[PDB]
């Protein structure tokens, strides 16, 4: 199966510049072009440029140029952008596209990769919290009862949340991230079980925050009665 | 540049029903017998998806109730059954000239029957008490419309300000949304008083539903 | 049959498979009388028409005979056209895509054995040549060479 597997998520201060990678497998990697695309806030997508992966010659858009380079690195199968001169306006999520066509001048895309958020600010990376949301002492005798975690004050997105190492996904409902007063971000995810599982299936909440390095995981127990 | 106007912004239909996408394009896309037009399926919190390349192919695995059709500068995408998977970002792209440009998107959320949400409230942990703010959170789960009212009750005070909520995208098998208010206040604050509430209205409910505990007690 | 007529019919197979744009002969014409191509190769006459690349959909080699010779004008100075028998059209989107095929045409065009294979071979056999070449490289992959590229004339 093709897979465009790409870089971690970055923050960037002001006038610096970011190299993100994105590694592929599945197909002769230096047959098919490679292409990025950006994806700002507003979900609203804007190609940044092409680069046939055998010779190393790449052709960028207008607006992003003088600022966008395209590598390639043909042993490892890695396709590598770099973006100088960043600023808030820069602050989006970019994604390298496969072509999808092998010879035929199509130009389409095929398959987006994994992505990389990248936030640029002034500001400096903060962990959050992790805190339980413990289900109800009451919930029902036999009915289905609500759980899960609090993630608090960390700054820049993203945060991945997944629960028992991701053997449970039925149920869970991971909300988008709020701006606080303070600046900071915050989240909140839950997950519906039964009741009857309360002492017999044990609930684990993975957080993980990459800018700063924060893997936390929290035990989701009924308070003592 | 192209400049590529999609319609519609927002697109509501029914299970079943009929979606129709249409994007236009500024310049003809089209030369010799190739009609270089492209559309992507973006899931929430997924990376786009390949749907219809060159404006009526089907990529190997999308299923046959995608169609695309078009010439020129008009250009349409088609959902002849509309399911329950199916709610996702639409985008056109076309592949004539430097540089490539997107529509801006457009959205497909399905309609759906009134759906009363369960409601469930959570009283801080002790553990963030120790931080000097604690955070009460009421979950409104598996409801539809999105459009939800929820007050903050606490010893018979209606909060204001102090309040967010968060909503989940509409589900890929239910149809329904879920929500999330935060009450944030500080642990001085916190032990002044003893009943938090939360009044939910919805338009499943025929009479608000309150759910409510008193600090301290399990 | 003046160059124009050996471009645009080299370059007509290029534009119906949607690797070049409409216009991509005219452009190549137009940087063939700005910077001519004609190479007096050791033997044989050869001329390498090619252009910038953002109108190029993706690389592709387009390979035409001259039964009678063609006069074409080369770069290097001397008002003495080159009689060319052997024309290498050329389609790179980039300034790095055009300069390892020119390199490896460069080869192509200093092997007399090989070379004075091409004038006496037809469409199918000359296909079945340079493809072969060309999956024996490192390198030439993104180049495009299908069996509608060769054409005598
Ligand atoms: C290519 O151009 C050359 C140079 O003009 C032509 O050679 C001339 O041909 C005429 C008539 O045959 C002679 O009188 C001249 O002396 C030649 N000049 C030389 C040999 O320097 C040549 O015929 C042209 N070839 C074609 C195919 O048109």
């Amino acid at each position: 199966e093709v897979q465009l597997q790409q870089s971690g998520p970055e923050l960037v201060k002001p006038g610096a510049s970011v190299k993100i990678s994105c590694k592929a497998s599945g197909y002769t990697f230096t047959d098919y072009y490679m292409n990025w695309v950006k994806q700002s806030h507003g979900k609203s997508l804007e190609w940044i440029g092409d680069i046939n992966p055998n010779s190393g010659g790449s052709s960028y858009n207008q607006k992003f140029k003088a600022r966008a380079t395209l590598t390639v690195d043909k042993s490892s199968s890695t396709a590598y952008m770099e973006l100088r001169s960043l600023t808030s306006e820069d602050s989006a999520v970019y994604y390298c596209v496969k072509r999808g066509d092998f010879l035929r001048g199509y130009w389409y895309f095929d398959v987006w990769g994994t992505g990389t958020t990248v936030t640029v600010s002034s500001a400096s990376t903060k962990g959050p919290s992790v805190f339980p949301l413990a289900p109800s002492s009451k919930s029902t005798s036999g009915g289905t009862a609500a759980l899960g975690c609090l993630v608090k004050d960390y700054f820049p997105e993203p945060v991945t949340v997944s629960w028992n190492s991701g053997a449970l996904t039925s149920g869970v409902h991971t909300f988008p991230a709020v701006l606080q007063s303070s600046g900071l971000y915050s989240l909140s995810s839950v997950v519906t079980v039964p009741s009857s599982s309360l002492g017999t299936q044990t609930y684990i909440c993975n957080v993980n925050h990459k800018p700063s390095n924060t893997k936390v995981d929290k035990k989701v127990e009924p308070k003592s009665c | 540049d192209i400049v590529m106007t999609q319609s519609p912004a927002s697109l509501a239909v029914s299970l079943g029903q009929r979606a129709t996408i249409s994007c236009r394009a500024s310049k003809s896309v089209s030369t010799s017998g190739y009609n270089y037009m492209h559309w992507y399926q973006q899931k929430p919190g997924q990376p786009p998806k390949l749907l219809i390349y060159l404006a009526s192919n089907l990529e190997s695995g999308v299923p046959v109730r995608f169609s695309g059709s078009g010439s020129g500068t008009d250009f349409t995408l088609n959902i002849h059954p509309v399911e329950e998977e199916d709610v996702a970002t639409y985008y056109c792209q076309h592949s004539r000239e430097l540089p490539f440009t997107f529509g801006s998107g457009t959205k497909l959320e399905i309609k759906r029957t009134v759906a009363a949400p369960s409601v469930f409230i959570f009283p801080p942990s002790d553990e963030q008490l120790k931080s000097g703010t604690a955070s009460v959170v009421c979950l409104l789960n598996n409801f539809y419309p999105r459009e939800a009212k929820v007050q903050w009750k606490v010893d018979n005070a209606l909060q204001s300000g102090n309040s967010q909520e968060s909503v989940t995208e509409q589900d890929s098998k239910d149809s329904t949304y879920s929500l999330s208010s935060t009450l944030t206040l500080s642990k001085a604050d916190y032990e002044k008083h003893k009943v938090y509430a939360c009044e939910v209205t919805h338009q499943g409910l025929s009479s608000p539903v309150t759910k409510s505990f008193n600090r301290g007690e399990c | 049959v003046t160059q124009e007529d050996i471009i645009r019919a080299l370059a007509s197979p290029l534009i119906k498979d949607g690797m070049v744009d409409e216009d991509f002969a005219e452009y190549v014409i137009a940087r063939e009388n700005r910077s001519p191509t004609g190479l007096q190769a050791k033997g044989v006459g050869v001329a390498i028409p090619h252009t910038l690349g953002d109108y190029v959909r993706d690389n592709a080699i387009s390979v035409g005979i001259l039964d009678k010779p063609v006069n074409f004008s080369g770069w290097y100075q001397s008002p003495d056209p080159v009689p060319v028998r052997v024309v290498f059209m050329l389609a790179g989107r980039t300034w790095d895509d055009i300069v390892i095929v020119l390199k490896w045409i460069k080869d192509v065009i200093l092997d007399e054995e090989f070379m004075k294979r091409l004038l006496n071979m037809s469409d199918e056999e000359i296909y079945r040549q340079i493809y072969t070449r060309i999956s024996k490289a490192p390198n030439l992959s993104g180049i495009n060479f299908s069996r509608e590229y060769v054409r005598h004339l």
